[PDB]
DNA sequence: CGGGAAAATCTCTAGCA
DNA sequence: ACTGCTAGAGATTTTCCCG
DNA sequence: CGGGAAAATCTCTAGCA
DNA sequence: ACTGCTAGAGATTTTCCCG
């Protein structure tokens, strides 16, 4: 299991932490309170 | 180091030290400081410092919206090439861009867009469009325009191109059509240093060339190698290296322990 | 025959990318194409590429220079 | 190298092209058009009417592959605009019209100076013909009419296949500026060579061929002779 | 090539082709294609590729104003160490800037501030007080927030340090002094290890000790050198190397033609 | 001498031919129309 | 290494500290610390009234340098606020008060305890003095007060100079502080260290002291003795 | 006398930058400081710096550990 | 095998808004 | 389950040409 | 002299607005 | 006549420790 944190979108403020779904090579699918997300790993940190 | 640590997460909660400041404040070996900045919700500000890289397959093609001197104008760029296709529209709705996309997609085989969230390009007309021709609509993450990259470059570039011909053309739909022209056929550069123009031509024969080779190539040399298995279909034979196809995973094997039959 | 085309197919340049390497790598030889995957050579090395990441020309401005 | 004798045998014996000589004996193409010495950019341009519109149509000769779209009037500027799109789409050298009035405007003329395009004044009608009919096939598919020429537009350049190959149009068109890309390629080198002289072995001036890695390709007396690169000296005239 | 420059040039003038498009189609020496674009006045739109550094001298500060929650918080950074001072403003003003920096300038060694043109920083009273405290002006070019890039980073560090103790203060000037004691103490990284504070004590203790080591040597050690000229003064000699300042130039010389008298 | 071509401030439209007065790393010195301007040498380009 | 013996004569004879041994003999400071074992964050707040205004005012005792402000009220706010001021701009560990209302206040208490400052309830009085001189010395050259303290506490800690070296207050601290963080980093260094023990030619137990490039310092039975690497086996205890 | 005072003078480490590399060099012995130029020495190479891209520390916590 | 000059490659930036 | 890029300017290294 | 792990260094990004 | 920078995250290379 991974704790994932992520500023999604134009919020410049950051959130977490959520379960990693997918990990692809440029973004990750996240699920923070059972709401589905897909961050670019610039905008996450994965723990 | 017990004592160390709880003093050490005591004074975390009040200033959130580095994990440097805390390693040489309570003698703390330097996986345990990390251990302690990396527990703190508080302290997660930062993402990784990489880029993640585009689709650049033959088929895809970018499009993204500009706006100059008031009008809209929609752009595409073929990914591979750097080849544009660029109009001057009335308004940024979806049945003026579904209609620039059926265009594009007669004069040019497009198999994927790839597109922001805009409003014009989320219609539900771009997407009867998309399903008519065939073409597989690829939406970015939400407000990250380096998803289009490509695009968004060629917005520079055609706008570059349009300040340096604007006062060869009274409107704005004139000058628009020049910049395309010099952009696709009279700028050189790049891989094989081609104008987008001929580099487009170079990748779409060299995909069906390619594909028609290919497909003969397989059609005569079948056979099947077993390496280390099962009987892993063989791909490419030479140069003392082999590599195979087993169950859809390709690997490459030295012809050591691979037999070919 | 089969020879003459596989001759062929090795004549296209392929330009490509590793997955955390942003430069593009300067031209190999296309030794298979697949759907999914392109294997390719440069210089001696035989990498498997995926096709989202590589751009397959001939160049014909060296077709035509020898 | 050593394919050239082979080539001369098998130019004189079949009078082959350049092409098929320097593909099958493995030569530099310039060796091969020196034996062998021993369309691409040409559109029709006409006006169609249907439903009380004006549809512009550009045919490709040498592929029949079709850029058509409605427009708005008959007009000189809408023709102009035409013409810079589909010269700023493909390489388009010449245009074949049939002098009426839009095509013979000042504004259409301004365009083809400005894009290098040449303007002369029976393809572009069965083409008429058989874009009307596609349009008539998938007209109950769109409300508009533009929309409907333009999914016939697609299902001529890709969903129509025909010819000996079984090809479709826009495969027709790419294989063909493929080839023209080519030729301009092939005759820029030769322009970029054609102004050197080669001493050899000294023998007299010798127009030089090719500069490989090993050796150096010239032809004396209207024959071809393969010498090492540091038996000879190459000197621009 | 006179056939070919001609018609090249009046391609240019029309579609403004690159230097490659040209030598392409033209059969021209690059040079010759690069010429022709350099006479271009429509196509010299792209600067260099590099960036300046900025001073980093032991006295010079960098001073900016930044906004938060609807307060001015100025801030000002020893560019050497990376040690703050912020203070929350009650209005970008000429005054209330001139007295920040008498502050700093009798805490602190303050012989050079660096600013943007803000109307506060440039106002005749902020120049009164940096005459009477001895403070140098340097202003920055117009627009180009780079020339300030250490003090526009600090603000990215304070801001980020601000968020994430907001919850410990109830009004911003406090959070704003919690900030700077965490940055200036308990953030360790960088040269040596340190923290800001140690930094800067390390800096101007230096600067101070050098100085006086310096003087020192130069009144004992008094020698003249000819070497390969006039009587160069030494300031080093060791390995074989000897360095001299020959009419206030200083160049490295090996012990080789030259001698010490 | 070079000419100098250059963008100054905010204003996105480059200018020139200007003399330059002074290079130093970081940034220029140049006179366009008796007017004296001081550029960083990201938005210059001497010829 | 070799210096050791001559170190401890040294230190036998004159009772010399760490520093000068280990700046003479060209010791690293663990051992010259090791031969003779064989302030810097004190600050003082009083509040002064002038023109009907408090000036808070903190001195560092060591020395003498002045950080003060006009304040607007004598309330525990604008004193917690000074406080967490003084301690983001340099290192206090305790303040002297006076059990004054302001500086007894639960929220210079709070202040205090984030910041990490030990509150303790005549260097002050003289140091107010001397502010109140420099004040009236320059209060022709500023309209407001706040300005004229400010100007006093420039002209204090950098215009004047006194003591025995001839510096000022400035110069004074920062070399203070300097030697504080020296200090701090050997004591660092030795709680590292003091956690090893060392095993040589096998011998007992060891305090280790250096683990330089080619030598292994240890103390056994109250004596240095100076091995090779090689010859010892550094564990942790 | 003299010999202390330089060898006093080269204990102090240079971190320090040329024109065109953003990178800060590592820690270089510092062998002279005038008012302009700081004369450094890295890895046996007598550079010289001007002031402005010099910082002249010397670190207390090498120093403490010898 | 040696330099010199030209070609080729590499490094890095703004703007895309 | 997706993803920064492109083209020009200058610097630096390679290649080629004649010895 | 050999690996393994940990330290040290290097590479690269956002935000400064 | 002036000038992008800083700190964290992850990857990669060095160093050190015991054999
Ligand atoms: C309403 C639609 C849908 C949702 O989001 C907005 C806002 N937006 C913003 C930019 C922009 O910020 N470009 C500057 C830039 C910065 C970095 C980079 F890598 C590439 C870049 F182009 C666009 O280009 C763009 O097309 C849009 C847009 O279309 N929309
Ligand atoms: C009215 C004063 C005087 C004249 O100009 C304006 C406007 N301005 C704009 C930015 C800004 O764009 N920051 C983003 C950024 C971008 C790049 C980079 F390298 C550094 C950066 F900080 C400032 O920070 C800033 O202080 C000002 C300001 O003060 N003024
Ligand atoms: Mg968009
Ligand atoms: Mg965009
Ligand atoms: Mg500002
Ligand atoms: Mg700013
Ligand atoms: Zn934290
Ligand atoms: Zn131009």
């Amino acid at each position: 299991n991974f704790r994932v944190y992520y500023r999604d979108s134009r919020d410049p403020v950051w959130k977490g932490p959520a379960k990693l779904l997918w990990k692809g090579e440029g973004a990750v699918v996240i699920q923070d309170n059972s709401d589905i997300k897909v961050v670019p790993r610039r905008k996450a940190k994965i723990i | 180091f017990l004592d160390g640590i709880d003093k050490a997460q005591e004074e975390h909660e009040k200033y959130h030290s580095n994990w440097r400041a805390m390693a040489s404040d309570f003698n703390l070996p330097p996986v345990v400081a990390k251990e302690i900045v990396a527990s703190c919700d508080k302290c997660q500000l930062k993402g990784e410092a990489m880029h993640g890289q585009v689709d650049c397959s033959p088929g895809i093609w970018q499009l993204d919206c500009t706006h100059l001197e008031g009008k809209v104008i929609l752009v595409a760029v073929h990914v591979a090439s750097g080849y544009i296709e660029a109009e001057v529209i009335p308004a940024e709705t979806g049945q003026e861009t579904a209609y620039f996309l059926l265009k594009l997609a007669g004069r040019w085989p497009v198999k994927t867009v790839h597109t922001d969230n805009g409003s014009n390009f989320t219609s539900t007309t771009v997407k009867a469009a998309c399903w008519w021709a065939g073409i597989k609509q690829k939406f970015a993450i939400p407000y990250n325009p380096q998803s289009q990259g490509v695009i968004e470059s060629m917005n520079k570039e055609l706008k570059k191109i349009i300040g340096q011909v604007r006062d060869q053309a009274e409107h704005l739909k004139t000058a628009v059509q020049m910049a395309v022209f010099i952009h696709n056929f009279k700028r050189k550069g790049g891989i094989g240093g081609y104008s987008a123009g001929e580099r487009i031509v170079d990748i779409i024969a060299t995909d069906i060339q390619t594909k028609e080779l290919q497909k003969q190539i397989t059609k005569i040399q079948n056979f099947r190698v077993y390496y280390r298995k099962g009987p892993a279909k063989l791909l490419w034979k030479g140069e003392g290296a082999v590599v195979i196809q087993d169950n859809s995973d390709i690997k490459v094997v030295p012809r050591r322990k691979a037999k070919i039959i | 025959e089969l020879q003459k085309q596989i001759t062929k197919i090795q004549n296209f340049r392929v330009y490509y990318r590793d997955s955390r390497d942003p430069v593009w790598k300067g031209p190999a030889k296309l030794l298979w194409k697949g759907e999914g995957a392109v294997v390719i050579q440069d210089n001696s090395d035989i990498k498997v590429v995926p096709r989202r990441k590589a751009k397959i020309i001939r160049d014909y401005g060296k077709q035509m220079a020898g």
